[PDB]
C-alpha cells in the first residue's frame, strides 16, 4: 500500500515537482557560483552553505529518482498501448511474421516477434480477441504449425517474464525515458562527483516549451544547418589547402623572428591555425600576416586574402543568418496555417469558412456543434462501454466499420443543412 | 429549499412527505433520490435526446417548439451531457446520431495534458498527413486519449 | 515628476525624452516591432544568458590557470578561480569581446588540453556566433515582417 | 525564393495534375477521388 499509493500519487503529483525540479536546478547554479582553489567552498553570512548544500544535492538526485518513479507511473502505459495496438493491427491487418517478415529495419518492430510467443501479450490494447482471431484467419491456412508458431517477495520466478523483459527493451527504446534517465544518471554523477552536478540544465531545452520552440527552430531544419556547416568547414580546410601552397613563411606568431617564426609547414597545424583564426579572427585571415611590402607574390596574398575572409564573410553569414531566421519563418509558417485551418475546415468537415456563414454564425456553433472535435471522440468512448448487443445497429453498424476501420460513415464534412438546405 | 426559491411550495411540501418525514422530520439528500433520480435523470434525458432530434429531423413547429420549450430545464441541464455526432451510415442521407455523453468522460477529458496533446495533434494533422489516413490517425489519436483517460480515471 | 526631478535636480532633467517613444507614431511602430513579440525576445535573451552562464561553467573547470588580464605574469595572473567573477569576465568578454572567448587566451603551445581549450573555445565562440546573433536578426527581421 | 519554389511545387502537385489542371476541389467531392484522380486519372507516367 505504501508502493501503490505513491505509485498514484506521483501519478496526481507529477509536472509539479517537475517544476520542483526545475527550481531545485535554480537553486543549484545560484550558489555553485562560488568556488575557490584542493578546492573547497566559500562561506558567506549564511552559515549554512555546505550542510544545505549537500542536502539539496543529494535531495536533487532523489527529485530526479521521484520524477523516474512517477515517469514511469507517466505515459509509460500509453507508450505500449500504441506499441500493442500497432503491433496487434499489424498483426490483424497484416500478419508481418506469418508471411510478410519485415526487413531489419525497426527490430523496435523485429524484437516483437517473440512477444507473440507470450501469451500475455494484448494487455494494453485490451485485445484478446486478436490472438485466436489470426489463429483463426492467417493461421488456419497456413497451418497448425502456425499456431504453434505463435502459440509457442514469494512470487518472484514464476510468471511471464520474457513478456516483461520484451516491454522493458521497448522500455528502453524511448528517448524521453532516456532524457530523464540520463538526466536522473547526471544527478547519480553528482552524488558520485558534485561538480559536473550542475551540469543537469540541459532539461530547460524540454522545459518551458516556448525554449523548446527555439531549439525546434533549431534543429528542425538542423540536418541540413549540419551537414552545411560541415560543408563550411570543409570550404575552409580546402582554403587552408590553397592558402598554404604558395603562402608558406609569411605569417608568425613570433616576436618578430628572434622567437621563432610561426608559420606552419605542417599542412594540419596550418588547418588548425588557419581554422581557428576563421571562426575566432574577426578581421578575417589577414591580421596575423607580414606588411604588403609589395612582391608580386605580395599583391597577390593582400588581395587573395582580403578577398577570401570576404568570402569567408559571404558564406559562413550566410548560412547563419538565413538558415537561422528562414528557420524562424518556418515557424512562423506551420502555426499560421494551424490557425488558417482552424478558422476555416474543421476535420471531419473540412469544406470551409464560408458555407456556415451563409449561416450567420453557423460556423460558430458549426465548429462547436457539427464536428465538435472531441464529441466523436467521445462516441468512440461510448462504443468502448457499450456492448455490440447494447449497441444499436448504427452504433454495431459503426463498430462493424471500426472492425473494417473503413471510416466511410464519416461523411465528405458535408452536414445536415448540407443535405437540404 | 425556500430559500432556493426554486420549487412551488406545493411541490416543496410533495417533495417534503415524499422524502421521510423521518426520525423527528429529517430526511437525506441521497437516499430519497439518487438511486432513482439518477436513473430518471438518463430516462429524461432520453426525452430530452427524444424532442431534440424530432426537432432535428422535423423543424419549425410551434406545437412542438412549444412543447419543447416547457421541458426546457431539462435541456438546459443535458445539453453537455447529451452526445451527439454525424455520420453517413449508409441511408446515404447526412445521418446525425444523438446519444450520451458520460459527463465523467468530460471531467476525464478536463485534464490538459489531453488538451495539450490534442492541440499538438491537432498540429500534427494541419503540418502534414494523407486526407484519407487524416480521421484513422485521428481515430487513433482518440483511442490513445481513450485508454490515457482510464489511466487518470483511475487515480 | 522627471520634469519635477529636473527642478529638484536639473542634470537628469534631460533624461525626459522617452516621450518621444510615444512621440512620432513611426517610432512607435519601430518599438511596437521591438515589444510586440518583446516576451519571446526577452525570455529569449534571458535564455542565451543562461546558455552563457553555463558555457562559463563548462568553461572553468579544466581551465583554469590559463586566461590572464596581467603584464605577462609580473603583475598577478587574472584567471579566476572565483565562479562569480568568472562569470562576470566570461560573460563580459562574451559580449563585448569581438572574436568570441579567443582573444584573451594563451597561445596554443600544443598542450593535449591546449588542443582541447583551442578548438573548444574558438568553437564555442562561433556557436555563440551562431545563437545569439540569430536570436537577434531573426527575432527582429521577422518582427518586422 | 528557394522555399518558394519547392512550396509551390507542393502545392500544385497536391491541387493540379498537369493533364488535370483543376483542383483539389471536385475530386474531394468525391471523397476520396482526389487520391484516386492523382493515381488514376492523370496517373503522370502513364500516358508516358
Ligand atoms: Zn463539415
Ligand atoms: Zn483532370
Amino acid at each position: 500500500a505504501y508502493q501503490q499509493k505513491l505509485l498514484n500519487y506521483f501519478a496526481r503529483n507529477f509536472y509539479n515537482m517537475r517544476m520542483l525540479a526545475l527550481f531545485v536546478a535554480f537553486a543549484i547554479n545560484f550558489i555553485l557560483l562560488f568556488y575557490k582553489v584542493v578546492h573547497y567552498v566559500l562561506e558567506e553570512s549564511s552559515g549554512y552553505m555546505e550542510p544545505t548544500l549537500r542536502i539539496l544535492a543529494i535531495l536533487h538526485t532523489v527529485i530526479s529518482f521521484f520524477c523516474i518513479i512517477g515517469y514511469y507511473c507517466l505515459k509509460v502505459p500509453l507508450v505500449i498501448f500504441k506499441r500493442e495496438k500497432e503491433v496487434a493491427r499489424k498483426l490483424e491487418f497484416d500478419g508481418l511474421y506469418i508471411t510478410e517478415q519485415p526487413s531489419e529495419d525497426d527490430i523496435k518492430g523485429q524484437w516483437d516477434r517473440l512477444v507473440i510467443n507470450t501469451q500475455s501479450f494484448p494487455n494494453n490494447y485490451w485485445d484478446k480477441f486478436v490472438k485466436r482471431k489470426v489463429m483463426d484467419k492467417y493461421g488456419e491456412f497456413y497451418g497448425r504449425d502456425r499456431i504453434s508458431e505463435l502459440l509457442g517477495s514469494a512470487v518472484l520466478n514464476s510468471i511471464d517474464v520474457k513478456y516483461q523483459m520484451w516491454k522493458l527493451g521497448v522500455v528502453f527504446t524511448d528517448n524521453s525515458f532516456l532524457y530523464l534517465a540520463w538526466y536522473m544518471t547526471m544527478s547519480v554523477l553528482g552524488h558520485y562527483n558534485n561538480f559536473f552536478f550542475a551540469a543537469h540544465l540541459l532539461d530547460i531545452a524540454m522545459g518551458f516549451k516556448t525554449l523548446r520552440t527555439i531549439l525546434s527552430s533549431v534543429t528542425h531544419n538542423g540536418k541540413q544547418l549540419v551537414l552545411t556547416v560541415g560543408l563550411l568547414a570543409v570550404v575552409v580546410y580546402l582554403y587552408t589547402v590553397v592558402a598554404f601552397n604558395f603562402f608558406r613563411k609569411f605569417y608568425n606568431k613570433s616576436e618578430d623572428g628572434d622567437t621563432p617564426d610561426m608559420k606552419c609547414d605542417d599542412m594540419l597545424t596550418c588547418y588548425m591555425f588557419h581554422m581557428y583564426v576563421g571562426v575566432r579572427a574577426g578581421g578575417g585571415i589577414g591580421d596575423e600576416i607580414e606588411d604588403p611590402a609589395g612582391d608580386e607574390y605580395e599583391i597577390y596574398r593582400i588581395i587573395f586574402d582580403i578577398t577570401f575572409f570576404f568570402f569567408v564573410i559571404v558564406i559562413l553569414l550566410a548560412i547563419i543568418q538565413g538558415l537561422i531566421i528562414d528557420a524562424f519563418g518556418e515557424l512562423r509558417d506551420q502555426q499560421e496555417q494551424v490557425k488558417e485551418d482552424m478558422e476555416t475546415k474543421c476535420f471531419i468537415c473540412g469544406i470551409g469558412n464560408d458555407y456556415f456563414d451563409t449561416v450567420p454564425h453557423g460556423f460558430e456553433t458549426h465548429t462547436l456543434q457539427e464536428h465538435n472535435l472531441a464529441n466523436y471522440l467521445f462516441f468512440l468512448m461510448y462504443l468502448i462501454n457499450k456492448d455490440e448487443t447494447e449497441h444499436t445497429g448504427q452504433e454495431s453498424y459503426v463498430w462493424k466499420m471500426y472492425q473494417e476501420r473503413c471510416w466511410e460513415f464519416f461523411p465528405a464534412g458535408d452536414c445536415f443543412r448540407k443535405q437540404y438546405e | 429549499m425556500e430559500s432556493h426559491k426554486h420549487y412551488t411550495q406545493s411541490e416543496t411540501e410533495f417533495l417534503l412527505s415524499c422524502a421521510e418525514t423521518d426520525e423527528n422530520e429529517t430526511l437525506d439528500y441521497e437516499e430519497f433520490v439518487k438511486r432513482f433520480h439518477e436513473p430518471a435523470k438518463d430516462i429524461g434525458f432520453n426525452v430530452a435526446v427524444l424532442l431534440t432530434n424530432l426537432s432535428e429531423h422535423m423543424p419549425n413547429d410551434t406545437r412542438l417548439q412549444t412543447f419543447l420549450e416547457l421541458a426546457e430545464s431539462v435541456l438546459n441541464y443535458f445539453q453537455p451531457f447529451l452526445g451527439r455526432i454525424e455520420i453517413m451510415g449508409s441511408a446515404k442521407r447526412i445521418e446525425r446520431v444523438y446519444f450520451e455523453i458520460s459527463e465523467s468522460s468530460r471531467t476525464q477529458w478536463e485534464k490538459p495534458q489531453v488538451k495539450e496533446s490534442k492541440r499538438q495533434f491537432i498540429f500534427d494533422v494541419v503540418n502534414e498527413g494523407g486526407e484519407k489516413e487524416k480521421m484513422e490517425l485521428f481515430v487513433n489519436f482518440c483511442e490513445d486519449t481513450i485508454f490515457e483517460m482510464q489511466l487518470a480515471a483511475q487515480i
